[PDB]
RNA sequence: UUACUUAUUCAAUGAAGCGGAGCUGGAAUUCAUUUUCCACGUUCUAGCAUUCAAGGUCCCAUUCGGGGCUGAUCCGGGUU
RNA sequence: CUAAGGGUCGGGUACGAUCAACUUAGAACUGGUACGGACAAGGGGAAUCUGACUGUCUAAUUAAAACAUAGCAUUGCGAUGGUCAGAAAGUGAUGUUGACGCAAU
RNA sequence: CUUGUGACGGCCCGUGAAAAUCCACAGGAAGGAAUAGUUUUCAUGCCAGGUCGUACUGAUAACCGCAGCAGGUCUCCAAGG
RNA sequence: AUGGGGAAGCUCCGUUUCAAAGGCCUGAUUUUAUGCAGGCCACCAUCGAAAGGGAAUCCGGUUAAGAUUCCGGAACCUGGA
């Protein structure tokens, strides 16, 4: 109980992965690769404009 | 409120500053199926909680007392 | 071994109300109840909860509708409607 | 002799409405620079259920511009928005169901929710589950834009107001029969204390105008001058016609 | 292709390292007598370096700029492969099966993956590499 | 038709329905066209589109819903995704697509 | 009659980007050249957006730290 | 007294051994024809009047056919509002509201 | 049998409180080693913990009904046939 | 309660509302005790539950009459070191 979870070792309050006791991994697993193409897709985005802009 | 077990563990137990008392309990008890025999624990009272020792063999049991500090408050049974 | 003539899901009312009342109900009540094809993942795992909200079993996504259905007419037309006027916007 | 009813609900006690359980009030985000210029896009983070409402409300969460954090706005969940849907607001937006737009950026016969009257008032018009505005014309200079009301009343309201794009969810709620008491006694708990309703021709001389009589009557007429006074309203206040509405009506 | 050669920039995507972008050093396309499935050997970077500026001089630069890297067998589902990719020479011989398994070995590995990718990073060739992927 | 040609890659070829395995198809190679379903959401889409050009292999969105994807592979179960390892005797990859 | 804002009245906002002019674009057609009007960072995805900002440039007497200017055009202080 | 209804194990890649449950039906015998043996426990039928129904009230002579109710119909009002509160007010209820709404019959 | 708990399921125009408080996570300001530096979310060790209630009845006699009044007054425990 | 707004007035209205509403982390002191330096945060009273929320205790024994409170034993929580 949540007064509880200042009565133990930090290892009971998370798991190793990034977003350890936040996220359930699935839900970091999607966020990661989300993240990467939509980056990416950012850049796919940038140049094709930068060729709009150069061949109108 | 605890066990233990690494014989040598509890030897530097009775060794920790802070453990003026001590208290050995002798108890009857069976062996496997048919007899009995002479079981033994060894309760070492830290500051904070009480850990005992329970060493079955009878024999061990003998050179074990002896191994106690000298200027430990022991309180045999 | 079909259980009611006539009453369905309505047979709980007994004899109370009416029977115009009772059949009224009914419609609707076999309406708000019955699940549905998510949209979003295509199995048939959307369920009612309350004056129209609409969630998915799995999938869990959840989409504001009609009181007793999923899509009532009106908001379908708008829909369409509003398809059709912004199609004026790039076109 | 006595106070009527209906001048007792004024002073509301046990009057006011049943409000503990409800998601907050429904309201459009503040008129800042970005809706007024560009668009901002949120997430309906959820749609949920306010008690009490015949609609369900939708949460749309959106970055703050000025400071690094979320703001959450409630808004009147419009029909077919659904959770994680993108929703963008302000001038230059997009025309689909759950954007917020102001009344000039939208050509006639879109359809259209909770309306600011006056721009910036975070909403007004057409909430009620299922109810909408329509927009049928509008006069550039000045920058007005006529709409026409659930009701049907037809409103000139400002360009710069703003509304919600579609129908407003729950529609048909109204449809289905009660069918018992318990369920107007259930309906009402979430709302505020009005029912039932007693009969004002049940009552005695001292508590009703229609109370007392040998016989159940309302002894004089029912239609009530619009300037009477407190305490003589209980009626069909200035109605300007009574009767069964035979024949089709609609406004022209 | 068979894009899964020694090129290619992946992200990890389940497990500790999980978001962080490695580069497959030796792939083993089907099979271990250990891991029964498609693995590759890789070796990411755990602890990246921290941006830079004008502002930061002295041995603060050369602090920010320390990275933590790690090695790795990892399941092919879990790394998503990039379209970016570095050369693996300097860590062809290092990053053996051999050298897991003893973890001197993986020390001594590493050592090595950190003089190479402070290498790279210093005089920046491969720049997406050494910059912390954000979700 | 579009689903004509699926019948024929059907009767006559290899393929493998579903977004586990036709990502295995991706990183082998081995696929000559995936056929991605129209409600699949966004990420699987742009995370196969990804894998897709990561192996020079065309993307046929298809225009309908995973449950008639699954009519079109002639099996009753939905399909989000196809993956085409062997042409049968169909044109699918050296026509329009 | 119909205009004006400053009295009075109402709305909103932890009074945030108002008004006026200008850089650059471009629709525009030139009857000497501009006579104007629009514009002038974000829309496949339930990710991420914070340390006066990295950059560029100038100073402190070269320390670690730290500051201008710019990045963010100008003018009016009528919060809208 | 009979019959029907179960658990557990080992069997190369038909069955056996044991353990534990009150249900239900059938059949004998038997009695001063008695046995839901005390206790427990519905009178039924046909109508007329009347209110649909469940609910409500006159504490302490009225529980009804009276109130309510769903259902039906009417009225008022787009907020600079409708109804209602205050001696007043930079005052208040409906209102965390907005006609699939609030108020009034 | 009681009671607790779980995985479900039915119900609504009803979908069935708030805050104190504790935890975590994203972040990466900053602080830190080799002659030796960081660590008290691991273990062991030390001191401290005020004020106020605490008896008993709770009812055909400890309450309210002029009373040791057949009335009234909120609740937990619950054996065998 | 409060800036306020009404009211001859006892008082009535408002509760963050037409208000210049406040305070934590440390740094700058090595005249010295704590000014200034930042960077924050704008949360605007308070009262209201012995059936809601909530840090942590148990068995044995003992009294004429008290006990999860005393005695015996064995824990635990919080604040500070
Ligand atoms: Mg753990
Ligand atoms: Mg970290
Ligand atoms: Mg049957
Ligand atoms: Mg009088
Ligand atoms: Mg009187
Ligand atoms: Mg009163
Ligand atoms: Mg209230
Ligand atoms: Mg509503
Ligand atoms: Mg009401
Ligand atoms: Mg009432
Ligand atoms: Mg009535
Ligand atoms: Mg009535
Ligand atoms: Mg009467
Ligand atoms: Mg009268
Ligand atoms: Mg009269
Ligand atoms: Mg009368
Ligand atoms: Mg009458
Ligand atoms: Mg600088
Ligand atoms: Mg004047
Ligand atoms: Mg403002
Ligand atoms: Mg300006
Ligand atoms: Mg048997
Ligand atoms: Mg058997
Ligand atoms: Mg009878
Ligand atoms: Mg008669
Ligand atoms: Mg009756
Ligand atoms: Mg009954
Ligand atoms: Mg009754
Ligand atoms: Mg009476
Ligand atoms: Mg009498
Ligand atoms: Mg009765
Ligand atoms: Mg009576
Ligand atoms: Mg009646
Ligand atoms: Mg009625
Ligand atoms: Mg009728
Ligand atoms: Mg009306
Ligand atoms: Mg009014
Ligand atoms: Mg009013
Ligand atoms: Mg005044
Ligand atoms: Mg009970
Ligand atoms: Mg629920
Ligand atoms: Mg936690
Ligand atoms: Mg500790
Ligand atoms: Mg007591
Ligand atoms: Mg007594
Ligand atoms: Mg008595
Ligand atoms: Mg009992
Ligand atoms: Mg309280
Ligand atoms: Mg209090
Ligand atoms: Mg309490
Ligand atoms: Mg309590
Ligand atoms: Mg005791
Ligand atoms: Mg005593
Ligand atoms: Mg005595
Ligand atoms: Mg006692
Ligand atoms: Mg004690
Ligand atoms: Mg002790
Ligand atoms: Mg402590
Ligand atoms: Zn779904």
């Amino acid at each position: 109980r949540p007064r509880q979870y200042a009565t133990v070792s930090k290892t009971h309050k998370t798991v190793s992965r990034a977003y350890g006791g936040s996220r359930c991994a699935n839900c970091v697993k999607e966020r990661i690769i989300r993240a990467f193409l939509i980056e990416e897709q950012k850049i796919v985005k940038k140049v094709v404009k930068e060729q709009t802009e150069a061949a109108k | 409120a605890r066990e233990i077990t690494d014989i040598k563990q509890f030897l530097e137990l009775t060794r920790r500053a802070d453990v003026k008392t001590a208290t050995v309990k002798i108890n009857k008890k069976l062996n496997k199926a048919g007899k009995p025999f002479r079981q033994t624990k060894f309760k070492v009272r830290g500051s904070s909680s009480l850990y005992t020792l329970v060493i079955n063999d009878a024999g061990k049991a003998k050179k074990l007392i002896q191994s106690l500090p000298p200027t430990l408050k022991v309180n045999r049974l | 071994a079909k259980r009611t003539k006539k009453v369905g899901i309505t047979g709980k009312y007994g004899v109370r109300y009416g029977s115009s009342l009772r059949r009224q109900v009914k419609k609707l009540e076999i309406q708000q109840h019955a699940r549905y094809d998510c949209s979003f993942c295509g199995k048939k795992t959307v369920k009612r909860g309350a004056a129209g909200i609409w969630t998915c079993s799995c999938c869990k996504k959840t989409v504001a509708g009609g009181a007793y259905t999923v899509s009532t007419a009106a908001a379908a037309t708008v829909r369409s409607t509003i398809r059709r006027l912004r199609e004026m916007v790039e076109a | 002799g006595r106070v009527i009813r209906n001048q007792r609900k004024g002073a509301g006690s046990i009057f006011t409405s049943h409000t503990r359980l409800r998601q907050g009030a429904a309201k459009l985000r503040t008129l800042d620079y970005a809706e007024r210029h560009g668009y901002i896009r949120g997430i309906v983070k959820q749609i949920v259920h306010d008690s009490g409402r015949g609609a369900p409300l939708a949460k749309v969460v959106f970055r703050d511009p000025y400071k690094y954090r979320l703001r959450e706005e409630i808004f009147i969940a419009n029909e077919g928005v659904h959770t994680g849907q993108f929703i963008y607001a302000g001038k230059k937006a997009s025309l689909n169901v759950g954007n917020v737009l102001p009344l000039g950026s939208v050509p006639e016969g879109t359809i259209v929710s909770n309306v600011e009257e006056k721009p910036g008032d975070r909403g007004a018009l057409a909430r009620a589950s299922g109810n909408y505005v329509i927009i049928i014309g509008h006069n550039p200079d000045e920058n007005k834009t006529r709409v026409r009301l659930p009701s049907g009343a037809k409103k000139v309201i400002s360009s710069d107001a703003r509304g919600v794009i579609g129908v407003i969810a729950g529609g048909g709620r109204v449809d289905k029969p009660l069918l018992k008491a318990g369920r107007a006694f259930h309906k009402y708990r979430l709302k505020r204390n009005s029912w039932p309703k007693t009969r004002g021709v049940a009552m005695n001389p001292v508590d009703h105008p229609h109370g007392g009589g040998n016989h159940q009557h309302i002894g004089k007429a029912s239609t009530i001058s619009r300037g009477a006074v407190s305490g003589q309203k209980a009626g069909l206040i200035a109605a300007r016609r009574t009767g069964l509405l035979r024949g089709s009506q609609k406004t022209q | 292709a068979k894009f899964l050669k020694a090129g290619k920039v992946a992200v990890v995507v389940r497990g500790r390292y999980a978001g962080k972008k490695v580069v497959i050093v030796k792939p083993h396309d089907e099979g271990s007598k250990s891991h029964p499935f498609g693995h590759a050997l890789v070796a990411g970077i755990e602890r990246y370096p921290l941006k830079v500026t004008k502002k930061h001089g002295a041995k603060k630069v050369a602090k920010r700029t320390k990275i933590k890297p790690f090695i790795k067998v990892v399941n092919y589902n879990h790394l998503l492969p990039t379209r970016y990719t570095l050369d693996v020479e300097a860590f062809k011989s290092v990053v053996s099966t051999e050298t897991f398994e003893q973890p001197s070995q993986r020390e001594e590995a590493k050592k090595v993956v950190k003089k190479a990718f402070e290498e790279r990073h210093q005089a920046g060739k491969n720049q997406w590499f050494f910059s912390k992927l954000r979700f | 038709s579009i689903n004509q040609k699926l019948a024929l890659v059907i009767k006559s070829g290899k393929y493998t329905l579903g977004y586990k395995s036709t990502v295995k198809s991706l990183r082998q190679g081995k696929s000559k066209l995936i056929i991605i379903a129209a409600n699949t959401p966004v990420l699987r889409k742009s995370e196969l589109e990804y894998y897709a050009m990561l192996s020079k292999t065309k993307v046929y969105y298809f225009q309908g819903g995973n449950n008639e994807l699954g009519t079109a592979v002639g099996k009753l179960f939905r399909v989000g995704v196809v993956s085409i390892l062997e042409a049968g005797d169909s044109d699918i990859l050296t026509t329009l697509a």
